[PDB]
RNA sequence: UCCCCUGCUCGGCGCCGGCCCGAAGCGUUUACUUUGAAAAAA
RNA sequence: UGGUGACUCUAGAUAACCUCGGGCCGAUCGCACGCCCGGCGGCGACGACCCAUUCGAACGUCUGCCCUAUCAACUUUCGAUGGUAGUCGCCGUGCCUACCAUGGUGACCACGGGUGACGGGGAAUCAGGGUUCGAUUCCGGAGAGGGAGCCUGAGAAACGGCUACCACAUCCAAGGAAGGCAGCAGGCGCGCAAAU
RNA sequence: AAACUGCGAAUGGCUCAUUAAAUCAGUUAUGGUUCCUUUGGUCGCUCGACUUGGAUAACUGUGGUAAUUCU
């Protein structure tokens, strides 16, 4: 009787039909234009947005002015808006079902780090992200699947330790510095 | 303390058995009043 | 530099100690010693610097910020009544006995196997 | 089991008390009293959880026995005494007292009292027996046998008893028209005035039960405790007086709260 | 979308032995349907 | 007197009983000090007949379990069904005795057999309905090789308690003596299959 | 320390062999009974010594069996 979790659950699913040419060639355009990694990840996209979207069908599928349908459809319109996904202009819970995998791809950290200028390229914000030079709110951020939500947009800057935004300079500079010591003498 | 508990339960169980009998007549009053009207 | 910002504060009448949480934030310097903090909290906390304990700092993602505990009790004997031995074997207050668990196990059933006179003398 | 349990499960332990899960595997098992074990509330899950004076089950057991904390009068030194229902804890020293209430939810809640308050408690009366020697006697729901009692108290009533003499001052009859609250069930903590009783001759008798604000409800007649006569509360009720606010003005009060506070 | 088309022994919301309100106590039984109690935690 | 929907309920009165293996009504212990003419006091610890409460346990009420007709009738003075009166049991009761009547279940599947059957909260898949699993951390039950019997104790038919049987097995001067890892580590066997 | 006395070892832990209205689940009842401990009550209600008795531990001394948490 130890005192465990043994809570977990999967986060991804796979489609029932393995070789198809639209499907392959769809998630092939999504990871080459937003720089990820394998389509696990556009899986798990695909697996949270099919969450959603039951969510949101079974609150339709229930009658109006019930304290439940209105509770859930404001939570998960709050939500949704704390997400950055929608605007205060579609606030309604039929406008949830005409989403897209692009919306829930737009809000990733990557593609905030890419859009505002910080990196050159998609693959170049993710491994500057991986090398911890992208901090938010005086943290800094090691990880390219964050979601950044409204507030959080003006936020984004280079880190107090990254040689970027001003600090130590890396490994490289150093050991060209000692070398052009050593060469002068 | 049993002597003093016991005094004391009987004095308040007069007092209560002397209202209620003066409850019991009024309505035996009552019940005369309204035979005889 | 660093700077000591104490919170969630409250005293203990029952117990004679004052409960806080101490978040440290070193700005580019590595994570705080104990007896050190504990020279600040005597230096803030206006008390001798040998009753304050320290325990459970732990430092956050990117090394900006350290919390974790701190108690400061009224006085060195007050803290000596009510505390765990180990924290004041860690502040060099208290020693303790160094027999294993096997050897005590041991002799206390070698002891059990004999009755009489001879129990204190089979077990050394 | 060839006996009675002396343990008890982490996750066996009731919702009200109100713990986690990682922690440890067991739970603290009360020791027997005059509350039962998933009504009632240990001293260690009190002090440890709710006032916050100690962390480990050490520091209870010191200031336990330090002779400290005061049970309805009388010193306690064990770690898992049951309190439940208007137990009147009280620290001599920091000059503190707590009456425990059930709050608006299912859970009990902390409540600063005045001393003057800290004085006496109100309890329920649960039967009337007759002693040897032609004495009556009182069964209270926290098993406090009096001996000669007022001649005016029956079966479901409430009286007040000061803590130091163990006496009866004052007492509320049964009736409708009186302030009551429940203890258990899926109703817990709301204030209200009785208004219907049910009579059903083999089984429970309900009753009806209306909020001060246009809220009705019905309950079994164990699940009742009468605090007033009419209006007006004879103790002190805790924050919100017991209205049981739904889940959408929650949330408004929660948003307008976090709005002010900014 | 609102209200109206089961009978009888004691009394409090009001008055001058006379009216209304309520109630100790009874009202052809089932399934179906809506509400309420309780229905351990994870 | 008091109460229940309802007592052969509690309380009251009369006449007795009160077991020698016997109901109680204190031949116990510590700290701080003492007032009033040797008597007299404060707070505790322990123990005790009874009463309620707490932890429960136990026996019963209603409903709900996988497959099989190549199992269609089953039980019945070796209790099966009920009645009377008792024994025993903490209590009701064929639980068991002595006497009576022939009863009781069954095609709406009794009975008999099988189960790779501990039961439930639950898990997997799943449009809507379903199908499969649940030895396994929380709840209840059963066992410590397998039947049988018992002391102590409030609570045990207890097995890290005892007593005999068989299977298996240790030491020995051969007279005897000593045990049950389906507890934690570990080893052998069994294995497709599981750690300090 | 030892030992007498009192209390606990009937809790916890492991397994699924037996068991197909049996176990178990929801719902009832003990007005058909026992309950360690805690809590509260009762504990000068009865009409009849300013402290009694002898046994055993631990201990001392002396022994047997090849051998035991044996005597």
């Amino acid at each position: 009787p130890v005192a465990r979790s043994w809570v977990c659950r999967k986060t991804y699913v796979t489609p029932r039909r393995p070789f198809e040419k639209s499907r392959l060639d769809q998630e092939l355009k999504l990871i080459g234009e937003y720089g990820l990694r394998n389509k696990r990840e556009v899986w798990r996209v695909k697996f949270t947005l099919a969450k959603i979207r039951k969510a949101a069908r079974e609150l339709l599928t229930l009658d109006e002015k019930d304290p439940r349908r209105l509770f859930e459809g404001n939570a998960l319109l709050r939500r949704l808006v704390r997400i950055g996904v929608l605007d205060e202009g579609k606030m309604k819970l039929d406008y949830i079902l005409g989403l897209k995998i692009e919306d829930f791809l737009e809000r990733r950290l990557q593609t905030q780090v890419f859009k505002l200028g910080l990196a050159k390229s998609i693959h170049h914000a993710r491994v500057l992200i991986r090398q911890r030079h992208i901090r938010v709110r005086k943290q800094v951020v090691n990880i390219p699947s964050f979601i950044v939500r409204l507030d959080s947009q003006k936020h984004i800057d280079f880190s107090l330790r990254s040689p970027y935004g001003g600090g130590r300079p890396g490994r490289v500079k150093r050991k060209n510095a000692k070398k052009g010591q050593g060469g002068a003498g | 303390k049993n002597k003093e508990e016991a005094a004391e339960y009987a004095k308040l169980l007069a007092k209560r058995m002397k209202e209620a009998k003066e409850k019991r007549q009024e309505q035996i009053a009552k019940r005369r009043r309204l035979s005889s009207l | 530099t660093v700077t000591i910002r104490t919170r969630k504060f409250m005293t203990n009448r029952l117990l004679q100690r004052k409960q806080m949480v101490i978040d440290v934030l070193h700005p580019g310097k590595a994570t705080v010693p104990k007896t050190e903090i504990r020279e600040k909290l005597a230096k803030m906390y206006k008390t001798t610097p040998d009753v304050i304990f320290v325990f459970g700092f732990r430092t956050h993602f990117g090394g900006g910020k350290t919390t974790g505990f701190g108690m400061i009790y009224d006085s060195l004997d007050y803290a000596k009544k009510n505390e765990p031995k180990h924290r004041l074997a860690r502040h060099g207050l208290y020693e303790k006995k160094k027999t294993s668990r096997k050897q005590r196990k041991e002799r206390k059933n070698r002891m059990k196997k004999v009755r009489g006179t001879a129990k204190a003398n089979v077990g050394a | 089991a060839r006996g009675p349990k002396k343990h008890l499960k982490r996750v066996a332990a009731p919702k009200h008390w109100m713990l986690d899960k990682l922690t440890g595997v067991f739970a603290p098992r009360p020791s027997t009293g005059p509350h039962k074990l998933r009504e009632c509330l240990p001293l260690i899950i009190f002090l440890r959880n709710k006032l916050k004076y100690a962390l480990t089950g050490d520091e209870v057991k010191k200031i336990c026995m330090q002779r400290f904390i005061k049970i309805d009068g009388k010193v306690r030194a064990d770690i898992t005494y049951p309190a439940g229902f208007m137990d009147v804890i009280s620290i001599d020293k920091t000059g503190e007292n707590f009456r425990l209430i059930y709050d608006t939810k299912g859970r009990f809640a902390v409540h600063r009292i005045t001393p003057e308050e800290a004085k006496y408690k109100l309890c329920k009366v649960r039967k009337i027996f007759v002693g040897t020697k032609g004495i009556p006697h009182l069964v209270t729901h926290d098993a406090r046998t009096i001996r000669y009692p007022d001649p005016l108290i029956k079966m479901n009533d409430t009286i007040q008893i000061d803590l130091e003499t163990g006496k009866i001052t004052d007492f509320i009859k049964f009736d409708t028209g009186n302030l009551c609250m429940v203890t258990g069930g899926a109703n817990l903590g709301r204030i209200g005035v009785i208004t219907n009783r049910e009579r059903h001759p083999g089984s429970f008798d309900v009753v009806h039960v209306k909020d001060a604000n246009g809220n009705s409800f019905a309950t079994r007649l164990s699940n009742i405790f009468v605090i007033g006569k009419g209006n007006k509360p004879w103790i002190s009720l805790p924050r919100g007086k017991g209205i049981r606010l739904t889940i959408a003005e929650e949330r408004d009060k929660r948003l307008a709260a976090k709005q002010s506070s900014g």
